[PDB]
């Protein structure tokens, strides 16, 4: 399959995620995902084919993971928005109140900005610390999209929000949303990971 | 806030 930012994958045919990013770590292909999306060896499908499996993850706490896939697959330096791409520039951080866009499985491309950093999340399974807060909306499903900002620079994976009954923050809004996504500087320092640019 |  073609790795790109914002598209489903399947975790052991029963939940879906978004991809993050596509990395590399030495030889190994891989992308980078949320922790919350998969447990160490489960196995990752994209269009009903096997492409990988959870090779790391750190969740609660944190929320992150990397899925190392075959040889076969394809990585893109790029996000999906809508039938057009974001290419992958760099990961330099950008500061409270930069706008930023995030892709994910579904609700598509949506762009906001960046409103709190270091905010904690009380999940049922326990806290997650130090994620940033922006204000693009999200739906179950987003979790471990890409976070970029449109000059291509990658902040980081979607984990979590403040879901209303319609399963997103879409219909509230702006001023209301909570939409929180993990940093990825230390993903990628904590597996040793490269970030795919173009 | 939940995750996603």
């Amino acid at each position: 399959a073609n790795i790109v930012g914002g598209i489903e994958y399947s975790i052991n045919n029963a939940s879906l995620c978004s991809v993050g990013f596509s990395v590399t770590r030495g030889a190994t292909k891989g992308f980078v995902t949320a922790g919350h999306c998969g447990t160490v060896n489960a196995t990752a499908r994209i269009g009903g084919a096997v492409v990988g499996t959870f090779a790391a993850r750190v969740f609660p706490g944190n929320d992150r993971a990397w899925v190392s896939l075959t040889s076969a697959q394809t990585l893109l330096p790029r996000v999906a928005n809508g039938s057009s791409f974001v290419t992958v520039r760099g990961s330099t951080e950008a500061a409270v109140g930069a706008a930023v866009c995030r892709s994910g499985r579904t609700t598509g491309y949506q762009c906001g900005t960046i409103t709190a950093k270091n905010v904690t999340a009380n999940y049922a399974e326990g806290a997650v610390r130090g994620l940033t807060q922006g204000n693009a909306c999200a739906g179950r499903g987003d979790s471990g999209g890409s976070w970029i900002t449109s000059a291509g620079q990658a902040q980081g994976v979607m984990s979590g929000g403040n879901v209303q009954s319609n399963g997103n923050n879409c219909g509230i809004p702006a001023s209301q949303r909570s939409s929180l996504f993990e940093r990825l500087q230390p993903i990628l320092s904590q597996y040793g990971l490269s970030l795919v640019t173009g | 806030a939940a995750p996603l």
